[PDB]
């Protein structure tokens, strides 16, 4: 399983990084994603993008790197892919997941649980987890209120694989 | 010698409640979606002569979180139900609001008005018609507005402050 990581911004001032294990073994092309997102190697990608919805007790959601609104963000096979499976689970804090408009529309959104988030499942594919710097994600967390506006901005200032 | 009211816009997604309720307080419009979790707002108008504070809740295009969505419907003293012209699906799911508002408030009158957003725009696909006569089954008013030129606005919120006043 790959490791990838952010290096965490706020206005541009360091916080910290995170680094994910993704599940490569059990949803290789969703683990693929999000890999290649991270390191740019399509030439595009998260680097500079931010974490546009953060609500405390739920999850820090970011990845919209085409429109930087929270509307938009494209997979490196597309705009959308399909649901690749539903095996793993959203059982608690650092779970890496995929955002979506509904099934099968995978792009490069995606969130970090900061709780056990169990009705995700089955409509989200859950896809790596935190390793390292689950303390940043929960820093994270006092930057962001009840509807998922930050009060600073938050972004992925470096990301890349380990 | 003033009263307040609990206004709750509901409707499918992209339809215009936030837009709506932003023109209503804030006096602008942008084109940019943003998709709404939560947001509330609070404004003193004067509607026939009568001063009233409006809360504003402006709800999420989404009828899962049933529970969070059942509490916005017993606090709420009148909906907005908003649908878009120029989407169908969105017309279609007016019914489905009305009948989750009856059910949680255990009622078959609660002040409601329909309202048909988007009529600045050459793409309809609902008729004015097919609305009207929707509202009149419903025994509520129908307003047409638009957000983007301010038609209808303030129209669609006095219109449901009014329908609360006669409620009482
Ligand atoms: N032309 C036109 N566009 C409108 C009108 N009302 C809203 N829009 C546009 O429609 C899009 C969605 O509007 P918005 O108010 O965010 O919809 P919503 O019903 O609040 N969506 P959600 O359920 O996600 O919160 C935006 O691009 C907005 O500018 C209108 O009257 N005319
Ligand atoms: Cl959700
Ligand atoms: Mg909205």
């Amino acid at each position: 399983n790959p490791t990838v990581f952010f290096d965490i911004a706020v206005d541009g001032e360091p916080l910290g990084r995170v680094s994910f294990e993704l599940f490569a073994d059990k949803v290789p092309k969703t683990a693929e994603n999000f890999r290649a997102l991270s390191t740019g190697e399509k030439g595009f990608g998260y680097k500079g993008s931010c974490f546009h919805r953060i609500i405390p007790g739920f999850m820090c959601q970011g990845g919209d790197f085409t429109r930087h609104n929270g509307t938009g963000g494209k997979s490196i096979y597309g705009e959308k892919f399909e649901d690749e499976n539903f095996i793993l689970k959203h059982t608690g804090p650092g779970i890496l997941s995929m955002a979506n408009a509904g099934p099968n529309t995978n792009g490069s959104q995606f969130f970090i649980c900061t709780a056990k988030t169990e009705w995700l499942d089955g409509k989200h594919v859950v896809f790596g987890k935190v390793k390292e710097g689950m303390n940043i994600v929960e820093a994270m967390e006092r930057f962001g209120s009840r509807n998922g506006k930050t009060s600073k901005k938050i972004t992925i200032a470096d990301c890349g694989q380990l | 010698s003033m009263t307040e009211y609990k206004l709750v816009v509901v409707g499918a997604c992209g339809v215009g409640k936030s837009a709506l309720t932003i023109q209503l307080i804030q006096n602008h419009f942008v084109d940019e979606y943003d998709p709404t979790i939560e947001d509330s707002y609070r404004k003193q108008v004067v509607i026939d002569g009568e001063t009233s504070l409006l809360d504003i809740l402006d709800t999420a295009g989404q009828e899962e979180y049933s529970a969070m969505r059942d509490q916005y419907m017993r606090t709420g003293e009148g909906f907005l139900l908003v649908f878009a012209i120029n989407n169908t699906k969105s017309f279609e799911d007016i019914h489905h609001y009305r009948e989750q508002i009856k059910r949680v408030k255990d009622s078959e009158d609660v002040p409601m008005v329909l309202v048909g957003n988007k009529s600045d725009l050459p793409s309809r696909t609902v008729d004015t018609k097919q609305a009207q006569d929707l509202a009149r089954s419903y025994g509520i008013p129908f307003i047409e507005t638009s957000a983007k030129t301010r038609q209808g606005v303030d129209d669609a919120f006095y219109t449901l402050v009014r329908e609360i006043r006669k409620h009482k």
